[PDB]
């Protein structure tokens, strides 16, 4: 069902969903302890996900919400790090990826921060980082994040104490 | 999997002391979002 596309580096596709990532890249108050100490990425690719049914499936979503607030999907680019991020660009999410743990419910989140999202690749809180060497700040490993497409809707506001 | 409040499609989550921490969001349906791009990536070490 998916297929993945490269972008080249000179597309002006390739060069803005970088400019997002590196853009939003923050200090975090764990001081690098589960995503790494770094200030920016290298980006060694971004590709494209293709896939009629999961695209579909959202875009039906999408319309639905749309109509149950004033016309407005409120449509968001957001990021997403998760260890399971090849069952996902096949499959799409579902219930097994609610964070039960997560301080709003056990539902799938998402990040403005690139770096926050980078906090999950290897894990709740980095878990023990790379596979190669257990190191949640290794400068050597890929690491994969998504940056997803999200129909918000009627959001409701949470303050956090963060 | 939860749901979101009534009359309600998401969850915001908006930092209210890090004045630099930007919001995170959290839906209740796998069909609300797409996996739209795969970035593969490092970290750099600081200089
Ligand atoms: C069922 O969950 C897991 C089980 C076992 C391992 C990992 C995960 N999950 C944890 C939640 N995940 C996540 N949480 C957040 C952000 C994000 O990008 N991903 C950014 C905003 C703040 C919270 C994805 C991976
Ligand atoms: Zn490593």
């Amino acid at each position: 069902g998916t297929i993945l596309i490269d972008l080249s580096p000179d597309d002006k596709e390739f060069q803005s969903v970088e400019e997002e990532m590196q853009s939003t890249v923050r200090e975090h108050r764990d001081g690098g302890h589960a995503g790494g100490i770094f200030n920016r990425y290298n980006i060694l690719k971004i590709q494209k996900v293709c896939n009629k049914k999961l695209w579909e499936r959202y875009t039906h979503r999408r319309k639905e919400v749309s109509e149950e607030n004033h016309n407005h999907a409120n449509e968001r680019m957001l990021f997403h790090g998760s260890p399971f991020v090849n069952a996902i660009i096949h499959k799409g999410f579902d219930e097994r990826h609610a964070y039960i743990g997560g301080m709003f419910g056990a539902g799938i989140y998402f990040a403005e921060n690139s770096s926050k999202s980078n906090q999950y690749v290897y894990g709740i809180g980095g878990g023990t980082g790379c596979p190669v060497h257990k190191d949640r700040s290794c400068y050597i490993c890929h690491r994969q994040l998504l940056f997803c497409r999200v129909t918000l809707g009627k959001s409701f506001l949470q303050f956090s104490a963060m | 999997m939860a749901h979101s409040p009534p009359g309600h499609h998401s969850v915001t989550g908006r930092p209210s002391v890090n004045g630099l921490a930007l919001a995170e969001y959290v839906i209740y349906r796998g069909e609300q979002a797409y996996p739209e791009y795969l970035i593969t990536y490092q970290i750099m070490r600081p200089e």
